[PDB]
This record gives C-alpha cells, structure tokens and sequence, in this order.
C-alpha cells in the first residue's frame, strides 16, 4: 500500500513561458474584393466565425507587457510586410532633378504662406531621348533650397530614392488576429483592473487574439481599445522618468481631421509603364488642414487622467501638461494617416493645462508631407500620392503616450509631455492582455500501480 | 402548445409485474422525447433519453419505444423502488411541456 | 458535476415581487452552452416550466402564460442567476427549481437539485 | 432544440482543477497538439517545429515502453528524495502546474531511469520468451 | 525466367472488390501514404501536409487504443440507428466506397464514442492493476 | 484466386484449323505480369507445352516444334486469350489446358484448371 | 566532486563491439535520430527529410506488428539460405556492420515476409477473438 511507483501522463495541462512564431489571420469579409492593401489579407488564414475562449478557473498567471515577444515580433512582421508591399511599386529615382520653385499666391490664407511651392522641372518621358517640362506642387517640408534664381531639390535626394506607393493599394488599417501554432497557447488576462504586469487571477485561453488594427500614430492612440473599468495607466517603471507611460481611456474622444483643399491628381509618364502622380492646381480656396476635438470631453478625460495619476504620485501634487520639448517633426507632432494622406498635427493646444490639488471645439493645425520615413528608418522613403478632393476622417482617441520630466527632489509638481517615437509602445496598448505559452504534455506522477514484470 | 397525455393516470400493481405507460403528443415530434422518474420529496431524474438510448446508471428493466405522437415506457419486472411517478417530456421546439404523470402504487 | 442551490423568501405576500436566486456551476466541462432554467412544482400537481437562460447569452426564454410576469437575469462574476415573478397569486405557491442540462455528444444529461418552497399567503 | 449546446471538454481550462480531475482532459490536449515566400516559409517552419516536438515526445514515450497509451505504469520505484508528500494531498489538493514546478529539477534522471528500466525489461522478456 | 513477373498487391485497384476481400490490401496503401525557391517550397509544403495528415491519423488511432494495428476491435457497441443492414450483405456485397458514402454522416460521433470508451477503459485498467 | 475455363470444338477434322479460347482472370492481385500459357495432354503420355503469352505484352513464346503451326492471341476487353493450331494431325488429340502462374515474392504459384478434350478424326 | 564525470552511452562508438554488446546502445541512437530564404529553406528541408525517414521507419516497424518496441520477435522462420552460420559466432564475434554487409542482398524479401506474416496473424487473431 505504502509502496508506490512512477507513472507517465501525456497531453498534460501544464505550460511554461516561451517565445515562438505566431501566424496572421483575417476576417472573411476582407476576402470580398479589397485584395490590394498594405496589410496583406489574402495571405492571412480566414478567422474562426465563432472564436472559442476557454476560461481557466482557479488559475493565476504572471503577465509582463514590457518583456513580451509578441510586440517586437508583430512590429518586425509589419515592417517586413510594408517593405514587401512597397517592393513592386514604382521606384521614384528620376524625380531627383533640380526644380525651379516659386510661391503659391492662389488665395492662400495668412497661415499657409510658403507652405506650398509651385515647382517646374524637366523629366524623362516614355522615350529616353525626349524630355518634358512639367510643373507640380510640393509642400514646404518636402523641398530644400540649394545655393537671383531659386532652386530646390527633394529632401530625400541626398539620402535615398523614394518608392511611390501604388495608388490601388489601400493604407486603411484592417482588423488582424494573431494565432499561435500547434503546441502553443495564447493566454488572455480578463481582469478589468490589470495594470499591465504582475499576477492575474481571471485568465482564459484563445487560439486567436481579438481583431487588432495596426494604426500608426504618435502622441496618441487612435481607434484603439477602451478599458472597461476606468482610465488606466501602465509603465515599466512609474518612478523612472526615462520610461514611457501608456494611458488608456475609459471612453473614446471623437476627433475630426480634415484637409479642405480640393487637390487634383496629375499623371506623368516617366517611362515605360512608369506613372508619377503629382499635385496639380488646387480648385478654389486654400486652407490649412486641421483637427477638431470636443473641449468638454477632452477636459473631462484629462481630469480623469489627472485623478488616476494622483493615485500614483500622491494626492497633493500639482499636475501640469506641456507640449513636446523638441526634436524631429515625427515625435514633436502627432503623426498619423487619414484617407491615404499623412498628417502631422501640432498638439500644443491639447497638453497646455495645470491642475491644483483641489459646444466649443478645440482646433489644432496640421501639416501634410508627401515623403515619409516611418519606423524611424533611414534610406527607405515613400512618396505618398496626392488624393483628389477634400479629405475628412473621424477617429477615436483612446490612449496617450506620455513622458515625465525629471523633477529635482520633491518639487510638489509634475509635468507630463507627449512623446513616443517607438511604434512598439503603440502596439503594446493592444497586446498587453495577451501572452504566449508552450505546452509540456509529458508529466511524471507517483501512483501505486506497478507495471507487470 | 404541444400537449402530452399519459395513460394510465394512476396504476396499481405488485412487485415484478410488467407495466406499460403510453404518452401521446398533440403533434409530431419525431423521436425527440424522453421519460423522467420522480418520487415525492426528491427532484425528477431522467430515466430514458431520446426514447431509444438508455440513460447511464438507470436499471435495464426500463425500455423506451415509439416515435412521433406515441411513446411507450415498459417495465418488465417491477421493483419496490419502481413504485414511482413517470413523466414524458417532449424534446421538441418551444414551448417545453411535460406529461400528466403516471402513479405506480403497490396493490 | 454541477450542484444547484436555491435561495429566496419562504413566504411572499400576494401581488408582491418574488425574487429567487440560484448558484450556477460549470463542472468539469470547460467550454460550451449551459441552459440555466427555472421551474416550479406546485403541490398536488406536476412540474411546470417557468423560463430559461443561456450561459453564453443574455437572451431569455419564458413560458407564454408567464411572459408578462416572469423575468430572469444573471451575473457571471458571482456565477448566479435570478428569477423575478411579479403579481404573485395563490397559484404561485410551488417548489421552485433551478436546473441545468448538459449537452455532451448525444447524451443530454440533466441536473435539477432540491428546490425551494415558496408559499403565497396574507 | 431545447436549449442544448456543445458542453465539450476543451482546452487547458481544466488545468486549475486537481490532478485526478484534470487527468480527464489529457487526450483533448494531446489531439490539440496537432491543430491545423517570406511568411509562408515562417508558418511552415512553425508547423514543422510543432511536428518535431510532438514526434520527439512520442519517441520518448515509446522508448519507455508506453507508446499508444496516455497512462502507462512503469517499474521504476518512486524515490522519496524528490518529493515525499503523500498520495492523498497530491491527487486531490495540488494542481498539475504546481507539481511540474516542484518536480522540474529531477525530470532528466526520471527519464533516464525509465529508459534503463524499459531496456532491462525488454531484454529480460526476450530472454524469458526465447527460453520457452 | 519462365514467364514470371511481379504480381504484387499494388494501389487501390482492389477498391472495387468486396469489404473483406479489400481488407487484404490495407497495409500497402498505408505504406503508400508516405511515398517518396518558389517550386521547391511548394513541393515541400505538400510533403509536410501529407506528413501532418498521416501523423494526425496515427494520433487518432492511438487515442482510441489501436496504435500499431491495422485492425483493432473496440468496446463501443454498434448502434443500429446508423445503418442496420446485416453482416452477410456488408462484407460480401458492398464495397468500401459505398460504405463510406452511407456512413459519412455519423463519423464524428463514432470517433467521440471510441475516444470516451478508450479513456474509461484505460482508467478502469489502471485502477484494477493498482488494486493488485 | 484465378479460375480458367476452356472452350472450343470437341472434334476437329485433320488438317483443319483448331481454335480454342480461355477466359483470363487476374484475381485479388491488382498489378503485375500474368503468363497465360496453353498446354496439351495427349492420352497415354505426359503433358506438353504449346506456348504462352504475357499479360502486359503481345509478345508470344512458342514451342520450337510447333512454331510454324501454333499462334496465340489475346483480347483485353473480353479478358480472353485464344490459341490457333493449323494442320492438325492425329497426334494433336489431347486435353488442352490454359494455365496461369502467379509470381508473388519467392512463391511461384500455379493454376491450371480442368482443360478441354480435343479429338482429331475423319 | 571526487573525479566523477558523465560516462554516458553516446553515439555509434559502440558499433565496433559485438552484436549482443552493441544491442545495449540501440535506444540512444534511436533518440539521436531526431536530434535538434535560401539557407533556412535548405536546413528545413534536411530536417523534414530526416523526419520522413524516421516516420517511414516507424511505419515499417508498425506494419510488422513491432511498434513501440526496440526488440520484437516475429513468426517468420529464418531460412538458412540467406546465411547459415550459427548463433554462437554471430552474437559474440561479428559486428553489426559486417552482418549488414552480408545480409544486404535479401532485405526486401525479409520485409515482405514479415509483412505477410503479420497480416495473416492479425486476421487469424481477429477471427479467433470474434469466435469467443
Ligand atoms: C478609425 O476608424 C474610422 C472608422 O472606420 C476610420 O474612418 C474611415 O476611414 C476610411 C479610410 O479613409 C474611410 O473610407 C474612405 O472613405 C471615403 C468615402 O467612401 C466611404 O464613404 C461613402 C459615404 O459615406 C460611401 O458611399 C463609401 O462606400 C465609403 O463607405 C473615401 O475616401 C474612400 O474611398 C476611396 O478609397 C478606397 C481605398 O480603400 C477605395 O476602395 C474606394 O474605391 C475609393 O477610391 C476611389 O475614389 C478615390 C476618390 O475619388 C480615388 O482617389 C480612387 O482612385 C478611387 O477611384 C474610403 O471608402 C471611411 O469612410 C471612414 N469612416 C467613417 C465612418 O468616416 C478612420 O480613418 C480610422 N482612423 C485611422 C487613424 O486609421
Ligand atoms: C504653377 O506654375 C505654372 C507655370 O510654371 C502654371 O501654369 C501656367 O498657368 C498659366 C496661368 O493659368 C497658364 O496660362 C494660361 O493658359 C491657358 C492656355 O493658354 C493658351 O493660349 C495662349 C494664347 O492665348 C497660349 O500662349 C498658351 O500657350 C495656351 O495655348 C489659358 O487659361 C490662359 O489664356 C487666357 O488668359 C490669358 C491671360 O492674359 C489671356 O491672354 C488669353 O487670351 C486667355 O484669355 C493662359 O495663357 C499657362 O499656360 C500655364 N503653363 C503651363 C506650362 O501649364 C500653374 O498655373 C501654376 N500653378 C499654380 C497653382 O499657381
Ligand atoms: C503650435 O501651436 C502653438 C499655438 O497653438 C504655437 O505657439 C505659438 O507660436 C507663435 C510663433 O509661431 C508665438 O508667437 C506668436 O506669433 C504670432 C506673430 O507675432 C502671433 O500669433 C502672436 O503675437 C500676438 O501675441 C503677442 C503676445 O500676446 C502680442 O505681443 C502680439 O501683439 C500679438 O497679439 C505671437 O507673437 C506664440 O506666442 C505661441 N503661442 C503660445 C500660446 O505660446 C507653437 O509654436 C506651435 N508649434 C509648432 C511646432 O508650430
Ligand atoms: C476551484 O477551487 C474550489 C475550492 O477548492 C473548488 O471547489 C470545490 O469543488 C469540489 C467539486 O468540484 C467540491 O467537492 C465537493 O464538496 C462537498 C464536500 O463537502 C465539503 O464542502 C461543502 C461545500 O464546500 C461543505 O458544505 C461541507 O461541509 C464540506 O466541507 C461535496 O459536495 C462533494 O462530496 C465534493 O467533495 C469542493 O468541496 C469544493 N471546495 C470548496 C467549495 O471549497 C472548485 O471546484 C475549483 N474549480 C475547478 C474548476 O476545479
Ligand atoms: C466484380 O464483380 C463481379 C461480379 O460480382 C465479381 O465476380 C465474382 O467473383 C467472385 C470471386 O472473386 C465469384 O465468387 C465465386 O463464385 C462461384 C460461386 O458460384 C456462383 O457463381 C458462378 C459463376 O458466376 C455460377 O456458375 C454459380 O451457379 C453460382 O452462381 C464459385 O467459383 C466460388 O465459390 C466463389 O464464390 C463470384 O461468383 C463472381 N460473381 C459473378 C461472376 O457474378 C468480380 O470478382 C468483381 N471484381 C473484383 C476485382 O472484385
Ligand atoms: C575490440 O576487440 C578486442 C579483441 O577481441 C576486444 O577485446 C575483448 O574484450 C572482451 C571484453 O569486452 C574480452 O572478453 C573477456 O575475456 C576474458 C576471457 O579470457 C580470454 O581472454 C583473456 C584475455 O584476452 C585471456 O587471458 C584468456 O586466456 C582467454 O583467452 C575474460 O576476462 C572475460 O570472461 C571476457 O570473456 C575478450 O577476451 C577480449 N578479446 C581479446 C583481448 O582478444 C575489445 O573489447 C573490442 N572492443 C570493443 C569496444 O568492443
Ligand atoms: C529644362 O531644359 C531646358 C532646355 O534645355 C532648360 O532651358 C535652358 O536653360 C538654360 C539655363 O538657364 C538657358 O541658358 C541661358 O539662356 C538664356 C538665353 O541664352 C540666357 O539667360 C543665358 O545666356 C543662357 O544661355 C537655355 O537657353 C535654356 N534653353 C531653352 C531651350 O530655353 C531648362 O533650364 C531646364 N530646366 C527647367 C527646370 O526647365
Ligand atoms: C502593477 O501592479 C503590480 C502588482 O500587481 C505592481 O507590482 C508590485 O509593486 C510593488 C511596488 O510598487 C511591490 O512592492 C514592493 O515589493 C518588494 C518586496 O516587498 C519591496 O521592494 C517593497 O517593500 C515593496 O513591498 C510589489 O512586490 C510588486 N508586486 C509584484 C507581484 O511584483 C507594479 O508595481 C504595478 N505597476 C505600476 C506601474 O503601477
Ligand atoms: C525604477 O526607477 C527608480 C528611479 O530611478 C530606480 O531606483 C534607483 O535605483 C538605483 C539603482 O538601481 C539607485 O542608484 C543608487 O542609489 C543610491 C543613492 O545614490 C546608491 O546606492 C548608489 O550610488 C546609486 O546611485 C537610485 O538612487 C534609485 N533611485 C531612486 C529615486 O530611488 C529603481 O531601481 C527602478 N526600478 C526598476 C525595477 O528598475
Ligand atoms: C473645426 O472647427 C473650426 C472652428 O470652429 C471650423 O471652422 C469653422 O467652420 C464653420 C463652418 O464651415 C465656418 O462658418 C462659416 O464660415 C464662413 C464665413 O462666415 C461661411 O462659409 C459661413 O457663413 C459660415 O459662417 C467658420 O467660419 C469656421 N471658422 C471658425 C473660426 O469658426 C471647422 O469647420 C471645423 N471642422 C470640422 C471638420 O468640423
Ligand atoms: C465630427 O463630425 C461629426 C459628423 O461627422 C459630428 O457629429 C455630428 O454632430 C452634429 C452637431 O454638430 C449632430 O447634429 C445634431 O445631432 C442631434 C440629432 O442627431 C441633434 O442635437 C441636432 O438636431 C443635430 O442634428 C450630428 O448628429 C452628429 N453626427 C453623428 C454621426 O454623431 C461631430 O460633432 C464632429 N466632432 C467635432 C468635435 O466637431
Ligand atoms: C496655453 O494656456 C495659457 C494659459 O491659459 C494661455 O494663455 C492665455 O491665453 C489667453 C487666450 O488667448 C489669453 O487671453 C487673451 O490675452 C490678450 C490680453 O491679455 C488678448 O489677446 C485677449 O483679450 C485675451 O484676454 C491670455 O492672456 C493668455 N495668458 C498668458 C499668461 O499668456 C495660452 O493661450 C494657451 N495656449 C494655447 C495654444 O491654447
Ligand atoms: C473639386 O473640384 C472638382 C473639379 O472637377 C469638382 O468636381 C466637379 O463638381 C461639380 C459640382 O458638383 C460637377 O458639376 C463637375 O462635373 C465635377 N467635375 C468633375 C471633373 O468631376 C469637385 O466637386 C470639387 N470638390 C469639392 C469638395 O468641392
Ligand atoms: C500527509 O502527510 C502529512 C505530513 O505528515 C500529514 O499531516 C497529512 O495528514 C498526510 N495526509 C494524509 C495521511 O492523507
Ligand atoms: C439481411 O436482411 C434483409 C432484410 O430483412 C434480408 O432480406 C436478407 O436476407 C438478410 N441477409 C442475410 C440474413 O444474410
Ligand atoms: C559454427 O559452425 C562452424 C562450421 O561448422 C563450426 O566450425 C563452429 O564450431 C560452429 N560454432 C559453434 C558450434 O559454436
């Protein structure tokens, strides 16, 4: 009776932390046409119409958003897929020619003085021996003067040659799911008060994660998820100011971003089957692109954020908001995409407030750049084609990326400024609740049974 | 509503006697019917499931037959524990209805 | 292995609101649909069906005769489900049962429990 | 159509249950272990890696004379040095994850002991049968 | 060299024969199941897919306690609801394809029943052996 | 499991053409080579070999003494094979057999059948 | 720490030993059989080829009714035509490589005989068990 032996159990319900390669999966609705997109949906396996989520009763799991391989893996996957999508498109090397540029006095407002430049230049046609003199419009942030006459060149000409994006390809983000392969499991922490790291008692297993939209943004988290309980704050080290702070909103903030200029697209034949899309004459008035938010909603969201921050930095602390300290335009401005056009918005009007221990709309200006060096890479630039007509988009602000200024001793005040620059922080807001584990079906146990001799 | 009629309403028999209970449905329900057994003081328990697949743990002396609007529960040999009340329940589309109930008493 | 327990007031005055609550259990089964159902067994007559609710959905089914008087809700955090009956009459005096039926492959289990007595009197 | 569903023993959702209670759902996870030019190659590599992992586990099971059986008793004695405990508190109070955490240190020696015992048993059985 | 050749039991050419007659050539097809940068990857993917299919079939066979055996009896009763027929007309008149066509509807429930019966049998055998 | 049946005229006049036909069968074996052979067993003496044909080829082998008088053909649609003997003499009166020999791995089976009597007389 | 090391039965280093002596180290080599976009594809192809080779060997073992066993006796008689010799000089004087060189000619007929015997044994066992 007391004597007992060892027995082997297979297919056992145990796991351990591990890193592997997941695979993409997209909804069947994307299969209905729309086969031309940056985020390849034809290459993704169709998703489960009724995904299964199995709750793990009596299970507590340790999660760590910051040391998660999924964020880096999917960032690399996005970069590679973007490069692959841009590979077959037209290579815009002939544009690197001297341009004769003048100002645009075509009913421009006072704030748009010098932003647009009318540039004429020679270019090769379908026949190399022949050349054509053509004119276009370029934003001030896309041309640099070279030294009477005024000669300008594309900003990228001394760095690399851009690859014009194929017009048929859509920049619109689509929901994406990541599924672990066989032998691996994905764990989701269902706790509504989870702060991004530590133990989680409410856990479940899912083959595929929920739909994730790879939205590219800085200083803001557009079209993201919303915390069920209230506004939440996550940080690798809240005390350390060198670490970014991710803020998730309980309720979205509606933001309307518009470019009111009636742009015109003009096709130029660079060579055999090479088409270049240029910005022609603008019909009508010219006005600065701008984004609008609700003042009252933003104020209430900032108040909730201030309360939740005081929950970590002490009740009697002055909470101040300041704009970005400085640097390149990518991090100093809210940079994102809207209907195929890239916007760089000056957010000094949204982080300008001070909070003591106790129908109006905010309008902020935005600038347009047709040449983009995203992912902080150098030597790979894309020329964004112009889009005819006005541009209007309505989005949800659901999160913020903030940085705390280093305060000397205890100055009973704290200043937070928009930051970012690393898309991994943007990705971490959606994959915080997900972890990857590897199964170990083998298991030895003590059992009184003894195999026959 | 689907009306279930049980016959006999009340029956008296001795131990070991073979007994039969018949249930009629107001409309066709195919083979989606079951029979439950209950005694006063305890909750009803399933006796025969689908009228053709013996429920696990139930004695083999109970047999279910029939389909459509006619179902039959047959007990080949009565037992002291078998002097219970039997109900027929249609596992068809809603609403859900139960039989009138047949009472078995010792004679 | 699901055991369901019933709670509520033993005596409810006529035309008042009768509220009963039962503890939902899932047993060894990890994923699926559980149909938590409320019944009643008035003395001297057979059992009657009141209503039911799915585990994965808030949709509720009710007996046609009690559609306007019977409501059933659930709370997953406490894993409970409650039944509220309004305009209680003398005929509502019954043994109320909370039941769950498994739906494993071609077996169709069923568990009921013990129930609770409810009496309507002034 | 009376409110029935699936109610199927699914994924590791039973891991939080006890040892013996969780032994019910070993086969479903065992079956799940085989669920099913820059991205297709990576997903194919993941599939092949899962295949090698499962096949190596099956080879390890076969080497110990337990092929084709989820549960297989063995002739190796259970030394109390690893974890004494007792039978009652193991199969009714402790979960599989806690047991794996406790016994993660001495797994290799257990594998070697099972290997050696199975080889010796196979040779003894061959000699005994050749005797007859 | 008197006119002899091979006369080997080959591919599914015996599928048109009866049930029992075609049971002779199961193993040859079982062996055939493993017959053996834009095109090599595709052919490798086809090979890996065949490998996963065969390995999944072997796993299913092992889960029902029939690993390593082409023919393995089981404890699951044969319910007459699926197809009553009788033994004489099945193994001497009907072909394998017709039987598969007839019984294609209830395959999953058969697989589940075999799974559950094998698990119960394994646990009962473990308890009985531990009793001794 | 191959059974071979013989057909033809019982009595053939001397110097005429004797035509015999036999039904070829493959049995449980699905692929291979079948050597359908024609023989004869004259009364009062041992068996003699006439000729043979392969299943997968039309090439025919004949006894050296009967090369100029014996021909063998086959038709796969009817799965038959025929033997034609010209200038039949009194010595050709024999029991003619159509035989098939299997060639499974290192076994070398052989099936003959029952044969047919042929008599040559005027 | 008194000068001890590993002293583990490793790779084919025991191949030069005798038949029976080398039978000790069969399982270690069996385990080693699964040791583990222009170059990764080639190494993946090598891994997949090794996987197919091992799986085909396992399928061949299972077809002869010897799955999960390193050593498995069979009902096929040992014809003296292949290599008469005698038992004493085989398992104590000749190595595995020499035996493989000697018997390399008739391997296929042995495989076929084992196949046919196992199929016949399986059918006879099925009939006998159905009789009971
Ligand atoms: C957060 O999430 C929100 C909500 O989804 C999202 O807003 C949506 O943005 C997308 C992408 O810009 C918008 O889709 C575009 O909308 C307009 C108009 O089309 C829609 O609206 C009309 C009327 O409502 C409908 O009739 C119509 O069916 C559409 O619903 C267009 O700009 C776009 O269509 C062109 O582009 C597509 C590219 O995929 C083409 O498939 C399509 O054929 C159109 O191209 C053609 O016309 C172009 C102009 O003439 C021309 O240049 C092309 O060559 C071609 O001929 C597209 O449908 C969507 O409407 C927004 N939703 C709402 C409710 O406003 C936010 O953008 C998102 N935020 C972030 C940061 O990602
Ligand atoms: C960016 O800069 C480019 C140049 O680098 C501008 O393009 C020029 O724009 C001007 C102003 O619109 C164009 O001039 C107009 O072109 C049209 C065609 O004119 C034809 O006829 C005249 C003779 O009648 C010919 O010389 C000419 O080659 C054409 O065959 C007409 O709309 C205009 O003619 C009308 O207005 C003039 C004004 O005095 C009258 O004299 C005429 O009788 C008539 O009523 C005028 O000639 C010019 O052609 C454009 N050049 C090119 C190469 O396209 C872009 O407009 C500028 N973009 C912005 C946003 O500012
Ligand atoms: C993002 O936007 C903010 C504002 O939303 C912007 O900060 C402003 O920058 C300007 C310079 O671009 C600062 O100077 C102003 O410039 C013009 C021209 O003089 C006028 O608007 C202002 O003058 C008025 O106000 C003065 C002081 O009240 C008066 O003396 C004068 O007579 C005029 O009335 C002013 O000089 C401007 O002060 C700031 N605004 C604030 C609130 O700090 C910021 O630069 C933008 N960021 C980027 C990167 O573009
Ligand atoms: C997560 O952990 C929970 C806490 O341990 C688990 O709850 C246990 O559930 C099992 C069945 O799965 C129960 O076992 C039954 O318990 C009683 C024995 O009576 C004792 O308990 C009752 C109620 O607690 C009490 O009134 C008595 O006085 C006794 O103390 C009987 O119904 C059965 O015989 C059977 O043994 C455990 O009692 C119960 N433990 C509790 C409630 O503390 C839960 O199952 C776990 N979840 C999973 C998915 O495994
Ligand atoms: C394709 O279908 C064919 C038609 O069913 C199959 O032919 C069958 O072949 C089997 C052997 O493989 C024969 O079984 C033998 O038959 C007789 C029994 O005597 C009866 O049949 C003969 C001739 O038809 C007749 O003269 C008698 O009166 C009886 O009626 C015996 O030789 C043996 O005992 C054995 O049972 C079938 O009889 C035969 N069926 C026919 C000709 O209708 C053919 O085999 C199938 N092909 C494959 C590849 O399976
Ligand atoms: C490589 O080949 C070598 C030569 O055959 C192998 O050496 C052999 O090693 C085995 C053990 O592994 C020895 O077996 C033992 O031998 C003696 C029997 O007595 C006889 O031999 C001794 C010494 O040679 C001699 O003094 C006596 O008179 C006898 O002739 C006993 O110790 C044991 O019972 C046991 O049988 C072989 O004798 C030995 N053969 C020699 C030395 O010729 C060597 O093992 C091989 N290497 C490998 C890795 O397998
Ligand atoms: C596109 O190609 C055309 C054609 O070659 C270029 O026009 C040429 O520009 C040069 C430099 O300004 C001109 O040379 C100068 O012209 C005048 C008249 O002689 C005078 O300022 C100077 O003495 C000098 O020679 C040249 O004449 C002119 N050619 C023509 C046919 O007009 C043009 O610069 C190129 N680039 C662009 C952006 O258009
Ligand atoms: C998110 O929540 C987790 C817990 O769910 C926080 O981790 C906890 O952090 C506190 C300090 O903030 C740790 O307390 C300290 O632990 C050690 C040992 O006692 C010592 O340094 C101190 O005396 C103090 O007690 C606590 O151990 C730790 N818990 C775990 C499980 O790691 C985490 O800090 C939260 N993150 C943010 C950004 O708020
Ligand atoms: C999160 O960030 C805080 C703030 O930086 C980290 O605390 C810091 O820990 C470092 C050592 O890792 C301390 O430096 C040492 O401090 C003392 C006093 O100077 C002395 O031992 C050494 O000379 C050295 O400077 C630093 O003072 C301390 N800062 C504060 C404000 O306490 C903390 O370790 C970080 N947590 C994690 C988990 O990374
Ligand atoms: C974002 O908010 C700004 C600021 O409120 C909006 O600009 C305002 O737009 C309205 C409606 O178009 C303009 O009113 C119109 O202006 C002219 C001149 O009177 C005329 O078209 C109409 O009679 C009407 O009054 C208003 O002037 C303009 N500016 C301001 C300072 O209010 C902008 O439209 C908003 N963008 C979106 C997409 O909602
Ligand atoms: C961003 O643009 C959206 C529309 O694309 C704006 O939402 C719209 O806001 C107007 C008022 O400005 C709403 O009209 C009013 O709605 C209700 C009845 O629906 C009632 O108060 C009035 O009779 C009037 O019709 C309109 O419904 C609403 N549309 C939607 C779809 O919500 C939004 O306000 C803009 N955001 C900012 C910050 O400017
Ligand atoms: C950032 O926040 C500060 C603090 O609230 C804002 O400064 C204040 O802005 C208001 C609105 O422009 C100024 O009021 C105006 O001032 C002058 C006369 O002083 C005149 O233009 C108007 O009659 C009106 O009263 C206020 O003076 C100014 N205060 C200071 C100390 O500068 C600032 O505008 C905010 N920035 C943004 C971009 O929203
Ligand atoms: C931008 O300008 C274009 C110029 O073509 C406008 O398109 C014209 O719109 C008018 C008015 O509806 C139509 O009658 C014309 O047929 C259109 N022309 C073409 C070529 O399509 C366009 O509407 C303007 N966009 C805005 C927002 O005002
Ligand atoms: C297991 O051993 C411990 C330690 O001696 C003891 O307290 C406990 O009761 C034992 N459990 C049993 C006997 O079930
Ligand atoms: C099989 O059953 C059918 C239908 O009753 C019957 O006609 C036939 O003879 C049976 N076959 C047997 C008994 O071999
Ligand atoms: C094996 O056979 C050979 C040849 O007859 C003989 O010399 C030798 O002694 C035999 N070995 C034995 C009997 O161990």
């Amino acid at each position: 009776a007391e004597n007992l032996w060892v027995t082997v159990y297979y297919g056992v319900p145990v796991w351990k932390d591990a890193e592997t390669t997941l695979f993409c999966a997209s909804d069947a609705k994307a299969y209905e046409t729309e086969k031309h997109n940056v985020w390849a949906t034809h290459a993704c396996v169709p998703t489960d119409p009724n995904p299964q989520e199995i709750h793990l009763e009596n299970v507590t799991e340790e999660f760590n958003m910051w040391k998660n391989n999924m964020v880096e893996q999917m960032h690399t996957d996005i970069i590679s897929l973007w490069d692959q999508s841009l590979k077959p498109c037209v290579k815009l090397t002939p544009l690197c020619v001297t341009l004769q540029c003048t100002n645009v006095t075509n009913n421009i407002t006072d704030d748009m003085r010098g932003e647009l430049k009318n540039c004429s230049f020679n270019m090769t046609t379908e026949l190399r021996d022949k050349k054509q003199k053509v004119y276009s419009l370029f934003y001030r942030l896309d041309v640099v003067q070279i030294n009477s006459n005024k000669e300008y060149r594309l900003i990228n000409c001394n760095t690399s040659a851009c690859t014009q994006a194929c017009p048929k390809v859509s920049f619109e983000p689509i929901p994406i799911h990541y599924c672990a392969p066989a032998g691996f499991a994905i764990l989701k922490c269902k706790d509504k008060k989870f702060n991004g790291t530590g133990p989680c008692p409410s856990v479940s297993t899912v083959q595929c994660t929920h739909g994730i939209k790879p939205v590219v943004s800085t200083q803001l988290l557009l079209n993201g998820s919303l915390a069920e309980e209230e506004v939440m704050i996550r940080s690798e080290n809240i005390t350390n100011n060198a670490k970014n702070i991710l803020v998730q909103f309980n309720t979205p903030v509606q933001i309307n971003c518009t470019r009111p200029n009636n742009n015109t697209r003009k096709s130029i034949r660079i060579g055999p089957g090479q088409a270049f899309y240029a910005t022609g004459d603008i019909i009508g008035d010219i006005r600065q692109a701008h984004c609008n938010v609700s003042k009252a909603t933003w104020n209430e969201t900032l108040g909730k954020v201030v309360k939740q921050l005081r929950k970590h930095f002490g009740n009697n602390t002055i909470i101040r908001f300041a704009n970005s300290s400085g640097g390149d335009l990518e991090v100093t401005t809210h940079s994102f995409n809207c209907g195929g056009e890239f916007f760089y918005c000056n957010t000094s009007g949204l982080f300008n407030s001070t909070w003591i221990s106790n129908n109006d709309s905010i309008t902020l200006p935005c600038r347009i750049k047709q040449i983009i060096n995203m992912w902080q890479r150098i030597g790979q630039c894309m020329y964004a084609p112009p889009i005819q007509g006005v541009i209007r988009c309505v989005s949800n602000i659901t999160g913020l990326i903030l940085t705390r200024d280093g305060g000397s001793t205890n100055s009973t005040t704290e200043t937070f400024r928009p930051g970012g620059g690393d898309m991994r922080d943007n990705w971490r807001s959606e994959l915080y609740k997900y972890k990857v584990v590897k199964i170990e079906p083998l298991g030895v146990a003590p059992t009184r049974c003894k195999r026959r001799v | 509503d689907i009306q279930l009629t049980q016959s006999p309403s009340s029956l008296s028999a001795s131990v070991g006697d073979r007994v039969t209970i018949t249930c009629r449905a107001s409309q066709d329900i195919n083979t989606d019917l079951s029979w439950y057994y209950q005694k006063s003081g305890e909750a009803p328990k399933l006796l025969i499931y689908r009228a053709s697949n013996l429920q696990s743990g139930a004695p083999s002396r109970f047999s279910g037959t029939g389909s459509g609007t006619e179902f039959t529960l047959t007990i080949s040999s009565l037992q002291p524990e078998d002097f219970i009340t039997y109900y027929c329940q249609q596992r068809y589309s809603f609403p859900i209805t139960f039989g009138a109930g047949t009472k078995v008493d010792i004679k | 292995q699901v055991q369901l327990e019933e709670s509520g007031p033993g005596i409810v005055k006529p035309s008042e609101t009768l509220s009963l609550t039962c503890a939902a259990s899932r047993g060894p089964f990890s994923g699926g649909h559980f149909y938590w159902n409320w019944f009643r067994q008035p003395p001297g007559k057979g059992l009657e069906w009141i209503g039911g609710i799915y585990s994965d959905g808030d949709a509720a089914d009710y007996n046609p005769s009690l559609e306007s008087r019977v409501a059933i809700s659930r709370d997953r955090s406490a894993n409970r489900f409650s039944l509220k009956l309004i305009s209680v009459t003398a005929t509502d005096t019954a043994v109320y049962y909370c039941s769950s039926t498994y739906s494993w492959n071609n077996v169709w289990f069923d568990q009921w429990g013990q129930g609770v007595l409810v009496t309507v009197s002034s | 159509a009376v409110g029935i569903g699936a109610v199927f023993l699914g994924f590791l959702g039973a891991a939080g249950s006890t040892m013996g209670a969780a032994s019910m759902t070993l086969t479903v996870q065992a079956r799940n272990l085989l669920s099913g030019t820059v991205w297709g190659i990576k997903q194919l590599q993941a599939r092949v890696l899962a295949v090698e992992r499962y096949l190596r586990d099956q080879q390890l099971l076969g080497i110990w004379g337990c092929s084709g059986k989820l549960i297989c008793c063995t002739n190796v004695p259970w030394n109390s040095s690893w974890s004494n405990r007792n039978l009652s508190e193991i199969w009714d109070n402790m979960t599989w994850l806690q047991w794996d955490k406790e016994i993660s240190n001495y797994t290799q020696i257990i594998y070697g002991l099972l290997e050696e015992s199975q080889n010796q048993q196979e040779k003894n059985e061959q000699d005994l049968l050749a005797l007859d």
